[PDB]
């Protein structure tokens, strides 16, 4: 029921490690399971932190974990290396800085503001053009 | 060449891992495995004639026996709770 | 565990204080400080029984404890699946918070509470364990039961069983071979049939045991190497992790459960 | 709605325990009628062997009787033990359930 | 069709940074008025 009907939260139960899917095959007198489990292969040390701060305000990871190379901090899924670039739709606010111990400094970068500034180049530009009528 | 050891037995190879307060690893590749695991899920059913078996076929020997009580039918009945758990078994695996 | 890990030398858990439960290195066992306890509170004879030593000494089979005990606070609940990956024991409970809904910026902004709410919380079983005698009680009845057949076990051999006597050399002292063998053969029915019960004894709380095993094998494997969401599975409260405990003929487990404290009634929609 | 009465309509629906009561029960029987059994003596009244043979032999009787109702006792014992970790199992599973 | 459903704004976070870029951009028509 809990490895063929479906999958098993249930951690080194079907099969050794992450299980995703168990196929049964008949046996004389028994069954045989065939566990089809996730097990991670290659791994790397990285260098984390429990948080990050922006504007004194505290930033913490939606989904995943605060990553860095050495030089550019990421968040990526604990189990899969796939660093992301911090994002405020990749993060939520909590509390400040004062609190949250081994925090460090860096910028969040909001989706929303490069997007605007295209407008807000436009919007000189045309005030601009206006002076000339 | 070969000859008897023995020796204490080895727990595993040792690995001291590499912890510390901010130090992190994360998993760039993984490998989809499978293992097989197995489960006896019934054993063969048997029927014993208590009779047939310690009086087989012996008018005596039973008619001596019958003196035993109820001993022959209460193993016969164990044995066909037996069988019938058997299928239950099967049935409540495979039928799902 | 097929890699038998060891702990780091540093103890900097981030006030989290371990000392209790990893092993003491003076005591020429390597086994920890709260098995000290449980150890203290927990050939063949010519009757014929003999006892079997363990294959897993209490040496070895502590030194499994300490290495389950490592991976979970240095690797998390990784170690369980593959490899073994080390993250600091900080951000280990910010998921552990985030399985139970809880969102990780609690742990963060309660960090020394909870760390300080923790070591005074298992400072408590050390008293529990040390103050309390039946508290141990499965464990000292599964030894007892044990013994106490035996101890019939042995005990069933001065019944006569209908026997001119009870010592099988002194029937062949006092009758012939003809005489004696009919005595023996009423006493080894008794013997047999005794035995025959104390075998069909032991395979009955052997099942029970194996089933217990079983039990904690499956603890071992949802409550240690990662969280269990089964509810009341793994202690009374939601679930965080746990540390096993090595003990004389048993599994001792130190559930770590998140529980609410005072709450506050709300007007909702 | 409908468990109620489709729980009072069919009689299959609690199959389980009264199996469950019905072997306790059937068990019990079975121990009280072996006493009636004569296990190969001469009867099976406790007290008849007693007033009908002299003491130098009708221990000899009874003794079978001795051998006999404790081996069946011996035995319901045995199926209460296998019946009883059953329960337990079923039990431990009910606890989880719970 | 929610039965217990009750009355109360829902916040934009959208808006302050319109309404900023709104107020800027009334003094920016009004420098204009100058030539
Ligand atoms: C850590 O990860 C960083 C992000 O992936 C990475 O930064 C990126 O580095 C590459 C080069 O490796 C840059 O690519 C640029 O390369 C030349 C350099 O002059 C430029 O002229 C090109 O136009 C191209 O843009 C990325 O721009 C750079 N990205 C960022 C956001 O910094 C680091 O190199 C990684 N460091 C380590 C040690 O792994
Ligand atoms: C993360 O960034 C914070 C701000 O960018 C930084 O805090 C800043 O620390 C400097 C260094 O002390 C302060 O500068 C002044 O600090 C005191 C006054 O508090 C003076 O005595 C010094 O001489 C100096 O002039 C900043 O005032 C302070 N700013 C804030 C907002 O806190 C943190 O230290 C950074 N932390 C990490 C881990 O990177
Ligand atoms: C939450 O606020 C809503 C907005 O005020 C409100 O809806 C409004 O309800 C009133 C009265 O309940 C309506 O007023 C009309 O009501 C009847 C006709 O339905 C007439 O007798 C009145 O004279 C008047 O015409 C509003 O039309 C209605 N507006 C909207 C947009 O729905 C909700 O009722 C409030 N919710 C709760 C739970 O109080
Ligand atoms: C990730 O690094 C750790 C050790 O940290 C390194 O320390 C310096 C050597 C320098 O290179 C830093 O930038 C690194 O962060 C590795 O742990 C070591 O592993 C080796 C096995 O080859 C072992 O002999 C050492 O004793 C370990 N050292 C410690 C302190 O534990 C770790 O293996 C690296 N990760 C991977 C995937 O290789
Ligand atoms: C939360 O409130 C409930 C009852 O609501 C209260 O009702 C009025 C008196 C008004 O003052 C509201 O604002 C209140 O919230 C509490 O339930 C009562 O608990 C007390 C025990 O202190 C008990 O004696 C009462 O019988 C309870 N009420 C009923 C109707 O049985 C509840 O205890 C409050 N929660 C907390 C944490 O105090
Ligand atoms: C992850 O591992 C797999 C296999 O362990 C890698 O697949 C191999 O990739 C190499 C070159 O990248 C090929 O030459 C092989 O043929 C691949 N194997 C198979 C079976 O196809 C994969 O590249 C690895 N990925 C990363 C990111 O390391
Ligand atoms: C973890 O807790 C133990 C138990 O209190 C600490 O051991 C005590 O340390 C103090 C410090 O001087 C001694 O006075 C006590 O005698 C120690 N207890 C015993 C039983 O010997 C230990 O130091 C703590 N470690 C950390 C890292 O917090
Ligand atoms: C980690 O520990 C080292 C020494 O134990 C210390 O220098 C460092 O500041 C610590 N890092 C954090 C984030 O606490
Ligand atoms: C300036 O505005 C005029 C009309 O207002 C428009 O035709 C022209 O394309 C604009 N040029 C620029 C550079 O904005
Ligand atoms: C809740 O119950 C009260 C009665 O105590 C009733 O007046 C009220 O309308 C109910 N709530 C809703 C949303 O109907
Ligand atoms: C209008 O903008 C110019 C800069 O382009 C500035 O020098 C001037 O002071 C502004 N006028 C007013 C009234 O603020």
């Amino acid at each position: 029921s809990e490895c063929v009907l479906g999958q098993s939260k249930r951690v080194d139960f079907c099969g050794k490690g992450y299980h995703l899917m168990s196929f049964p095959q008949s046996a004389p007198h028994g069954v045989v399971f065939l566990h089809v489990t996730y097990v991670p292969a290659q791994e790397k040390n990285f260098t984390t932190a429990p948080a990050i701060c922006h504007d004194g305000k505290a930033h913490f990871p939606r989904e995943g974990v605060f990553v860095s190379n050495g030089t550019h901090w990421f968040v990526t899924q604990r189990n899969f290396y796939e660093p992301q670039i911090i994002t405020t739709d990749n993060t939520f606010v909590s509390g400040n800085c004062d609190v949250v111990i081994g925090i460090v400094n860096n910028t969040v970068y909001d989706p929303l503001q490069p997007e605007l500034d295209s407008f807000k180049e436009e919007l000189d530009k045309y005030f601009k053009n206006h002076t000339s009528p | 060449s070969q000859s008897i050891i023995a020796y204490t037995m080895s727990l595993g190879a040792e690995n001291s891992v590499a912890y510390s307060n901010n130090s992190i690893a994360i998993p760039t590749n993984f490998t989809i495995s499978v293992t097989t695991e197995i489960l006896p899920v019934s054993m063969t059913k048997t029927s014993v004639d208590c009779t047939m078996y310690i009086c087989g076929d012996s008018t005596e020997c039973s008619n001596l026996l019958l003196q035993y009580g109820s001993f022959c039918t209460q193993l016969n009945r164990a044995l066909t709770g037996i069988a019938v758990e058997q299928d239950k078994n099967t049935q409540e695996v495979f039928a799902q | 565990v097929k890699q038998i890990y060891k702990t780091p030398p540093i103890k900097d858990f981030g006030g989290f204080n371990f000392s209790q439960i990893l092993p003491d290195p003076s005591k020429p066992s390597k086994r920890s400080f709260i098995e000290d306890l449980l150890f203290n509170k927990v050939a063949q004879k010519f009757n014929g029984l003999t006892v079997l030593p363990p294959l897993l000494t209490d040496e070895m089979i502590a030194q499994y404890t300490s290495a389950l005990l490592a991976g979970t606070i240095t690797s998390g609940w990784t170690f369980g699946a593959g490899a073994a990956l080390q993250i600091p024991f900080a951000m280990q409970m910010a998921y552990r918070f985030n399985g139970i809904g809880v969102t990780q910026n609690v742990l963060y902004e309660n960090q020394k509470l909870i760390a300080n709410q923790f070591n005074s919380a298992i400072g408590k079983i050390q008293d529990s364990l040390s103050s309390t005698a039946s508290a141990l009680g499965k464990l000292q009845n599964v030894v007892n039961q044990n013994a106490q057949a035996l101890n019939t076990l042995v005990k069933q051999l001065s019944s006569n069983f209908g026997a001119i006597s009870s010592v099988l050399n002194d029937i062949l002292s006092r009758l012939d071979k003809v005489e004696a063998e009919v005595q023996i053969d009423r006493l080894i029915t008794g013997r047999l049939q005794s035995l025959q019960t104390y075998v069909t004894q032991q395979l009955i709380r052997a099942a029970e045991i194996r089933a217990s095993a079983n039990l904690a094998a499956t603890k071992m494997s949802e409550c240690v190497l990662g969280q269990s969401k089964r509810v009341d599975f793994c202690g009374k409260g939601y679930h965080l992790m746990s540390f096993p405990q090595s003990a004389p003929h048993g599994v001792v487990f130190l559930h770590v459960t998140y529980v609410p404290a005072q709450e506050k009634n709300f007007t909702t929609a």
